[PDB]
RNA sequence: GGGAAGUCGGCUCCGUAACU
């Protein structure tokens, strides 16, 4: 057979060049002439076999081009790898440009040098043009279609974001990213978005501070023209990224990431209430940052103009059936779970957990009992089961207002008002507890004993 | 005499083996976080004042060869042959609780018989020190070892596949380019409970293998009309406030480009007048203003 | 009315100047009269007709 | 400048930075600390372990 | 290395037998 004398050379050609590779150069250019053959079983053997030839022989230096006895026999056989490693690449990349269906036997060019591409940039990196290598993963990760290749590209990728110490194969990685999304037109399936995420440099020095500084000004003016832009599906990925990897930028860049998020709510105040909540849990989490909280004295990052935003926009999420939809702390898509990320974030901060004002929970609690009016019933067990630890943790600061004699007598309680502090909740009581054991009994009924019995308890 | 010897005698450095192990170190870092290096076929003991110079003033550190080595501080160096069994109990007593980290290769035989027997004894020196890696090493532990390119460095290698997670072969560039010497790095030893014998065995290992339609005309006539140059909106813009009439605009119309030809001449011909007829008018900021806002799109 | 401004804003007239009437508050629009006698001095083929 | 009193008996102010622990970093030539939240390393637990117990 | 100074300094785990 044709196939097996095929194979027997293959064999023969793998062996020789894996025992001593110095030797044959020219088993390496009759290797390039059986893998440029077209038999389709053939070539199938073929890319496969000095795949793993090249995963063996290629150095762990750079060579440089020659340019101008045994010093000699070692440069030729070095121009013979570049060519012939050279020569894989624009095969490679006109077997990744040609079609993929073909009969359901097996995959035929497509898959399998895919999985040979991904393999091979999985050792690539410290040679030489890893760009082409790269350049295939950039234009198939362009073809937006959900495929098995596609997440094989996607995990190999993201190998190289936890694996490359030196960055230098992830920073091109992440200029080809940039480069396939200004020649395109924000229309990735914002896996490479992601792709940022599992980045290992964001979370020899001076090439490598170097190399985080060049990494880190062009990928976040990346998101910056994503805002622009105004995609919603890639702002709940540039949000849960830009929650990440906010404190490693200068003090004025960072504070302006703010300034740029308050005018995102000037733009939704102009869908809205999920973009809003989006950017809700975003700024919520900033706060949230260790080092952040620590730059509460370093920056300030405050909260009481976006409370304020919460508070009047309280009223517009209870009218909203939209709340339920079909470990990440932004990219979250129901808002159900987005506003208990928020009003847990409001009324329990992980840090100065018992230094909250009076006024904000003597009014998002009640405003709260508004909410447990108009919301449907998964949301409001995790509503009411938020709220137990609110008053088990706080107590007689908001106890005030469930009795009568606590209750201040300044002036009427005004339900709408713009300010948080602008409603004096300590002149009415609360009565909605009373109407939610109304409220379907065996479920909601339950936490509402368990949030008067906590009550009891202080 | 190369620069990698002359560099050698400058820092104190006793050969050459020793800058090929400090930039593989560099590449990888498997000596800044252990504590225990089996050190076979050291000499002279430059691979001892690598050793030596990376890890903890607290930390072991043994080196066997055949060969006498002058002594070195904070090296344990003895003198034994690594096949034998009195050697491996020298180094249990040495160790004697504690497991090796990284276990180093510098093998070499006495080179210039055959190239084909001095391969083939490099080859089987790298698997002498192959068993005694297995026992000696912790889990997760490193095996480096230096071996000719040859028939049988498959072989080694596939042994290193199956003992091992992660295997490099790597040429440092401090080493002789005419060397045919290579260095093979393993991490991630997987700690079997059971090691085949055919597997530590050199005669075993080494065997050769064999309706309505009527449409008016406005929509192309419209942008005809419609102003573009700034000059003809300051002309509209003097005839919308009270300064120019009709008659005035009739007659400022009457220039000296007038009467002229513009429908049964050629496309170059008109082309050429087009260009050389333009009159200078006087311009206003409030028209340059409205045309920028007529101009500015969305 | 502050649609009508809206839609002119997005599509202006063809007599839209951006000018405000001397006489009336509203803006001054050119007639089509107006307009067609500006594109004939501007194109200068027939200034005066018959 | 706060003043504490030190092990030594000596008034010593009280952010006092000596130098033993960068002794202490390259005596056996240990990389960069955890941060809060990073897992342990399996070698720094075995490095440092406690000993047989008897001190 | 020594003397001085300051201290509060020196004077449970493996195997075996019944029970869960």
């Amino acid at each position: 057979e044709q196939i097996r004398q095929a194979q027997e050379e293959l064999a023969k050609i793998a062996t020789q060049l894996n025992e001593n590779p110095e030797e044959y150069p020219g088993h390496f250019k009759a290797l390039a002439r059986i893998g440029e053959t077209p038999i389709l079983a053939i070539q199938k053997l073929c890319i496969v076999t000095q795949m793993a030839v090249y995963k063996d022989v290629i150095p762990g230096y750079r060579i440089r081009p020659l340019g101008e006895k045994e010093v000699k026999r070692l440069r030729t056989y070095e121009q013979a790898l570049v060519a012939g490693y050279h020569g894989y690449l624009k095969t490679l990349a006109t077997y990744a440009a040609s079609s993929i269906p073909e009969d359901r036997k097996g995959e035929p060019i497509s898959s399998i040098a895919f999985t040979c591409a991904c393999e091979l940039v999985n050792a690539v990196p410290h040679f030489n043009f890893r760009g082409d290598l790269l350049r295939i993963l950039v234009k198939k990760l362009s073809t937006r279609k959900i495929d098995r290749d596609f997440v094989k590209c996607r995990e190999a990728l993201e190998k190289l974001f936890q694996d490359d110490e030196e960055g230098n194969a992830s920073q091109e990685a992440v200029s080809l990213l940039s480069k396939m999304m200004k020649a395109r037109e924000y229309r990735v399936d914002e896996s490479v978005l992601n792709l940022f995420l599992h980045l290992r440099l964001l979370s020899s020095h001076e090439e490598r501070e170097r190399i985080q500084s060049e990494i880190l000004k062009m990928v976040f003016a990346t998101y910056f023209r994503i805002l622009k832009a105004r995609v919603p599906h890639l702002m709940g990925a540039v949000l849960e990224g830009l929650a990440k990897y906010a404190h490693l930028i200068n003090q004025d860049f960072f504070g302006d990431l703010l300034e740029a998020l308050k005018d995102l709510i000037r733009d939704t105040d102009r869908d809205t209430s999920r973009e809003s909540l989006l950017c809700t849990v975003t700024a919520f989490a900033l706060l949230e940052g260790q080092d952040a909280h620590n730059a509460r004295s370093d920056l300030h990052l405050d909260l009481s103009f976006f409370i304020t935003n919460l508070y009047r926009s309280l009223l517009s999420l209870s009218l909203n059936p939209d709340l339920e939809l079909g470990n990440n702390k932004i990219n979250l898509q129901t808002t159900t779970v987005l506003l208990l990320r928020c009003l847990t974030s409001v009324l329990l901060p992980p840090w100065n957990i018992r230094s909250v004002p009076p006024i904000r929970l003597a009014a998002f609690c009640k405003q709260l009992m508004t909410l447990a009016l108009q919301v449907p019933e998964k949301s409001s067990q995790a509503i009411l089961g938020l709220l137990q630890d609110v008053v088990h943790t706080h107590g007689r600061k908001v106890a005030a207002l469930w009795n009568t004699e606590e209750r201040k007598g300044d002036g009427t309680y005004k339900p709408l008002s713009e300010t948080v502090e602008g409603s004096n909740p300590f002149t009415t009581t609360i009565w909605e507890g009373e109407l939610l054991r109304k409220h379907y009994c065996p479920k909601v009924r339950e936490g509402l004993k368990a949030m008067e019995k906590e009550l009891r308890s202080i | 005499l190369d620069k990698w010897y002359k560099l050698a005698k400058e820092k104190g450095y006793r050969a050459r083996a020793a800058f090929k192990l400090i930039q593989l170190n560099k590449k990888y870092g498997f000596l800044e976080k252990a504590k225990v290096v089996l050190d076979l076929c050291a000499a002279p003991g430059s691979w001892c004042q690598v050793c030596a110079e990376t890890m903890p003033k607290d930390s072991l550190i043994i080196g066997v060869d055949l060969a006498p080595i002058k002594p070195i501080p904070k090296v344990i160096t003895f003198q034994s042959d690594i096949t034998t069994e009195k050697c491996r109990a020298t180094i249990r007593s040495h160790l004697k609780t504690w497991k090796a980290d990284v276990v180093l290769h510098d093998g070499a035989p006495n080179v210039g018989t055959a190239w084909v027997q001095d391969s083939y004894n490099q080859a089987e020196l790298a698997l002498h020190s192959l068993k005694l890696a297995t026992e000696f090493l912790i889990e997760g532990g490193t095996f480096v070892t230096k071996v000719f390119r040859s028939k049988d460095y498959n072989k080694l290698l596939w042994v290193c596949n199956q003992l091992f997670t992660k295997v490099e072969a790597t040429k440092p560039p401090s080493s002789r380019n005419v060397s045919a010497e290579i260095f093979v790095v393993c991490r991630g030893f997987k700690a079997p409970k059971r090691i085949d014998p055919r597997l530590l065995d050199p005669r075993s290992i080494f065997e050769d293998l064999a309706w309505e339609e009527k449409e008016k005309k406005s929509k192309d006539g419209r942008p005809n009309i419609d102003i573009i140059t700034a000059e003809a909106m300051t002309l509209a813009h003097q005839l919308a406030t009270g300064e120019k009439t009709k008659a005035d605009l009739i007659d400022e119309g009457y220039n000296k480009y007038a009467f002229k030809q513009k429908e049964g001449l050629p496309d170059w011909f008109l082309e050429d007048e087009a260009k050389h007829d333009k009159p200078i008018k006087p311009i206003t900021k409030e028209a340059a203003q409205a045309i920028k806002e007529k101009l500015r799109a969305l | 009315d502050a649609l009508q401004n809206l839609l002119d804003s997005i599509e202006v007239p063809e007599g839209w100047t951006g000018l405000t009437d001397p006489n009336t508050g509203k803006p001054l629009n050119l007639s089509r009269d107006e307009l067609e006698l500006i594109r004939k001095v501007q194109q200068g083929l027939i200034p005066d007709d018959v | 400048v706060k003043m504490i009193r030190g092990e030594s008996g000596v008034k010593i102010a009280a952010s006092f930075k000596s130098g033993r622990f960068e002794k202490w970093r390259q005596q056996h030539r240990l990389g960069r600390l955890p941060q809060v939240g990073e897992m342990e390393k399996a070698n720094l637990v075995r490095n440092f372990s406690l000993p047989s117990g008897p001190r």
